[PDB]
RNA sequence: UGCCUGGCGGCCGUAGCGCGGUGGUCCCACCUGACCCCAUGCCGAACUCAGAAGUGAAACGCCGUAGCGCCGAUGGUAGUGUGGGGUCUCCCCAUGCGAGAGUAGGGAACUGCCAGGCA
RNA sequence: CCUCCUAAAGAGUAACGGAGGAGCACGAAGGUUGGCUAAUCCUGGUCGGACAUCAGGAGGUUAGUGCAAUGGCAUAAGCCAGCUUGACUGCGAGCGUGACGGCGCGAGCAGGUGCGAAAGCAGGUCAUAGUGAUCCGGUGGUUCUGAAUGGAAGGGCCAUC
RNA sequence: CCGACUUACCAACCCGAUGCAAACUGCGAAUACCGGAGAAUGUUAUCACGGGAGACACACGGCGGGUGCUAACGUCCGUC
RNA sequence: GCGGGGUGGAGCAGCCGGUAGCUCGUCGGGCAACCCGAAGGUCGUCGGUUCAAAUCCGGCCCCCGCAACCA
């Protein structure tokens, strides 16, 4: 991979109201919140 | 055409020249190139210069 | 090869008159004037040469170096004929004397 | 009564000045032509427009060779 | 590399009794994902391709390829030799990473969300899917964006076939319909 | 389809060195092994051959695919040609970019005094 | 009437029309109509056969015409020397031995010959009926 | 000495496509990691280095199979050199050469050098 | 002046015969080293639709060549990048083509250089058109000559307009 | 929507069958031409150098052709 | 027989490989003169080249300047 060409890339936490934790890159920077989590989604759960 | 002949100068001071051609419209610069010199029998630096 | 350029085409490019035939009509009359002198329409407009045109009441003197054979917008028009400050001067005068007789 | 055409090129003598098994010696040119139709083999150089010379004393031969079943010149040396 | 240890301690061996496949490396795996747009609105100016690389740069992780005039089209106003788009390919650790963003976060963000249509696969296995709008990733923001863009994602599956396809997407739980 | 890429950029090299007409050194290079080999003129007999699949030089050799591992086959066949007397070939890059395994090859078998 | 719609060269040369024809087995139909002859049929003399063969069997059989003109056949204005290749008047189809006309199916041989003898009258070349053979 | 594998060739479709099957001790391939030698007009895809956990899936090799490609007679036909002739825009005759297409058919390559694993 | 056919399977071959181009372009569009392979079509995919870019498959050069046509081109002569000026100086075994003037191809030798680790390649471009004799003068270098001698003017040789 | 409904119907590519080409060729002769070896024959018939020219308006016929109307005792080429 | 032209209703550049515009005519608005906005061609017709034709080439229709002369 190129040296220095690439935006910054690091290890971020991303929170959601459902409130569940998973570890996850991105060249964001600072904490991500999220609205709608993976398994709060209701397609994702089964229920709607 | 529209390109004109120019002579390329050697460096060295000697006097002697090449003979080629360019056109002044799109390319400006000077033009600058290492060529062989018979008298001075060296690679010296050539600049052009007017015909 | 520069193309010569006849009076009354000349202002019918400047839009002055509606049509060619009212400039020749114009300038045989009379009214229209070069170098402050009745001319024939045969006569040569030139750069930075005077035209003492005269149009319905007021006059004009333009001594415009870009003389085009094409009619063109009226916007292109105000720079084909230059209208030197003094012509604007003289020509708010007129339009003021036309103010008060009106 | 006029006609556009009436022009032409003057011809240009290509060919195969040596032919097979014919002993040439070395720098005299085999074939002139216009691309190349008959490659560089053995002892044989590829001039700039496409003419081939043999670069050696001997017999010129033409085979055929190689994948593409393309002619090939070579100087059988003797 | 989540989704890679998850490839190999259990889609492995559910796609193998799945299919009854006899060795390991049969089952099928994703080999890249492409990210790519036709930003051929890009004639009218040259800077706008700027800011959609800026964008992918942040959206993907690495400085995205300009992609290049294939051939001259007239009636789409195009030459041969020009800029009209850009293109990134992910593989390895950023492969699964961004697949890890896309299930978790982004799936998720697209309004009016009914699905992912299963027709989308090629024929050969490599599936391909349209990304209508970007604020969905988290990466970008909706106050600094330009323009509504897009882009498509297209993952490369050594499988040989749409059955075995949707198989290995199901695996990774991929949402369908 | 690694293999026929390479053999397709070797070939110019490869023809242009039959032309030649000198006897060549043919190299290849695999993960595991690497193997080398001195070829006539015509392209059929192989004089002199040295590889690290050998048991010969294989248990001196930690690892077969290395870097010291392609040295030392570089001195084994440098030996070998030097023993029959050869003493000049041109290397074949073989499609194989001059670096790596192959350049320390080139290197030790310069070193051995074979000139090239 | 009967003319390619492009061709690469607006004139071609005279040529020659020595050689026995090929295709000389009817194919595609019951009947043909040969030639005996060497020829050059034009598209005119194409034409007029072919209505009198439609007309003759009165819609009936499908037809079928195995010579197309394709040779631009050039020709000098009246009161003119020299000065380059006369324009283009007509086409025409060279004609050699054992070249079938035209073909026939799906009507009685009898009516058959009668609307090929009808028709060949119209054709400067002489003319002979041929069935079909199974090989 | 026999089988199998890698490289380099000879020859350039009887030798190449398609379809089915088979191979992992060695060899090859895929494959693990890549901060570094090296590289991406992005990507360890390619190239490159460090290795040997798994496998023969893909590729590769090998075996079989005419759905193709390809090769291809004998006979006739076309053409034509020389001489003669006719009803001379075209033919014919003696003699020499003799196609192309098509038909019967052949066909799933053969082979040299070196190295390695097994018996 | 160049390309094709007429032109009759070596070369050559006329017509107020049939058809098209030239009077350039390029210090990179040259040299070398390394790398790469097209058109077209099908399927899937946001704006995007018949044709934009992305992925895969079929196909195998039907693409491309700075400009006409022919002949070439996968070892690429096609496309990309790094470094560079061999678009060098003096010669030239031999050969092609012309009545001649001339035009063309050229391995190799010497000095010096570029690229490549090296083998090697490079004396312009894929080739064939992009041209102008002699005279008369112009410019720079070189005592070669210098109408008594020493210089100079002019002339000469080389480069060049 | 798919699934297809008849045409006033038009149908691209592909497939099967039949032709045509000077500027089409995945095939391909007879002749001619270049070279090599060999016997017979031929008044060196061949090449080079030198002295002297003439000639550079051709015609018809056979064969292969362009133009013409496969007209001309027409015109322009190739070979005899 | 040889060359030119065929472009909003009329007159016109352009245009001459790179998405059709100007004056007048019409309408409306500003204001007889003068200024602004809009509808208005599908480039004489049919084909070919090109990634693309107002553009470039082949043929066709009409109109224009010419010559169709010496015997």
């Amino acid at each position: 991979m190129k040296k220095d060409i690439h935006p910054k890339y690091e290890e971020i936490t991303a929170s959601c109201s459902c409130g569940n934790v998973m570890k996850i890159r991105s060249t964001v920077g600072h904490d991500l919140n999220l609205d709608v989590c993976s398994k709060c989604h209701p397609f994702f759960t089964g229920k709607q | 055409g529209i390109r004109e002949k120019i002579k390329l100068v050697s460096s060295a001071g000697t006097g002697h020249f090449y003979t080629t051609t360019k056109n002044k419209r799109t390319k400006p610069e000077k033009l600058e190139l290492k060529k062989f010199d018979p008298v001075v029998r060296q690679h010296v630096i050539y600049k052009e210069a007017k015909i | 090869p520069a193309v010569e350029v006849r009076l009354d085409k000349w202002l019918w490019a400047a839009r002055f008159y509606k049509t060619r035939a009212l400039a020749r009509e114009m300038i045989e009359g009379g009214k229209v004037h070069y170098n402050g002198q009745r001319s024939k329409p045969s006569k040569i407009v030139e750069l930075n040469a005077t035209l003492t045109l005269r149009q319905g009441n007021d006059e004009r003197t333009v001594i415009v170096k870009a003389i085009t054979e094409q009619r063109r917008p009226a916007s292109e028009a105000a720079l084909l004929y230059e209208e030197t400050a003094e012509s604007v001067e003289k020509r708010e005068k007129m339009a003021l004397a036309r103010k008060l007789n009106a | 009564g006029s006609t556009r055409n009436g022009r032409d090129s003057e011809a240009k003598r290509l060919g195969v000045k040596r032919f097979g098994g014919e002993s040439v010696l070395a720098g005299s040119i085999i074939v002139r032509q216009r691309g190349t139709k008959f490659h560089a083999g053995a002892n044989v150089g590829c001039g700039r427009d496409h003419t081939l010379f043999a670069k050696a004393d001997g017999k010129v031969k033409f085979e055929v060779k190689g994948p593409k079943n393309r002619k090939f010149i070579s100087i059988e040396a003797e | 590399a989540k989704l890679h240890d998850y490839y190999k301690d259990e889609v492995v061996k559910k796609l193998m009794t799945e299919f009854n496949y006899n060795s390991v490396m049969q089952v099928p795996r994703v080999e890249k994902i492409t990210l790519n747009m036709g930003v051929g609105e890009a004639i009218a100016d040259k800077k706008l391709l700027d800011n959609a690389a800026a964008d992918l740069a942040a959206i993907s992780g690495q400085k995205p390829l300009i992609t290049k005039a294939r051939k001259s089209v007239a009636g789409f106003k195009i030459r041969q030799g020009y800029p009209i788009g850009c293109k990134v390919t992910l593989r390895g650790e950023r492969m699964w990473e961004f697949f890890e963003r896309l299930i978790t976060i982004a799936v998720p963000r697209i309004r009016d969300f009914r699905g992912l249509s299963a027709k989308s696969f090629d024929g050969r296995g490599n599936y391909s899917m349209g990304v209508r709008e970007q604020i969905i990733f988290p990466e970008i923001d909706y106050d600094k964006v330009d323009r509504v863009r897009g882009l498509d994602i297209t993952i490369t599956t050594t499988a040989k076939s749409d059955e075995e396809g949707r198989a290995l997407l199901a695996a990774f739980d991929f949402p369908f319909r | 389809d690694k293999k026929s890429a390479r053999i397709r950029r070797a070939t110019r090299a490869r023809r242009k060195l039959q032309e030649l007409g000198a006897t060549r050194l043919v190299v290849h290079r695999t993960p595991r092994h690497i193997y080398a080999q001195v070829i006539a003129p015509n392209g059929s007999e192989v004089l002199v051959a040295a590889s690290t699949v050998e048991k010969a030089i294989a248990e001196q050799l930690k690892y077969t695919g290395n870097k010291d591992a392609a040295a030392a086959v570089g001195k084994a066949v440098a030996e070998r040609a030097l023993e029959k007397g050869i003493k000049d070939v041109s290397f074949d890059r073989s499609g194989f970019q001059y670096h790596g395994r192959v350049q320390a090859l080139a290197d030790a078998a310069r070193e051995a005094g074979l000139q090239f | 009437m009967l003319q390619p719609k492009r061709t690469k060269f607006r004139k071609m040369h005279k040529g020659r029309n020595r050689g026995l024809a090929q295709g000389t087995d009817v194919s595609f139909g019951s009947f043909g109509l040969k030639a005996v002859g060497r020829g050059r049929l034009t598209a005119r003399q194409i034409e007029a056969a072919r209505r009198a063969m439609t007309r003759a069997v009165k819609r009936q059989g499908k037809i079928w015409i195995r010579v197309f003109p394709d040779k631009p056949i050039t020709e000098k204005p009246l009161a003119v020397r020299g000065k380059g290749k006369g324009n283009v008047e007509y086409w025409v189809a060279l004609i050699q031995p054992g070249k079938v006309l035209y073909e026939m199916d799906g009507v009685p041989e009898e009516l058959a010959r009668e609307a090929f003898k009808l028709a060949a009258a119209k054709l400067p070349i002489k003319t002979t009926f041929v069935t079909k053979t199974v090989m």
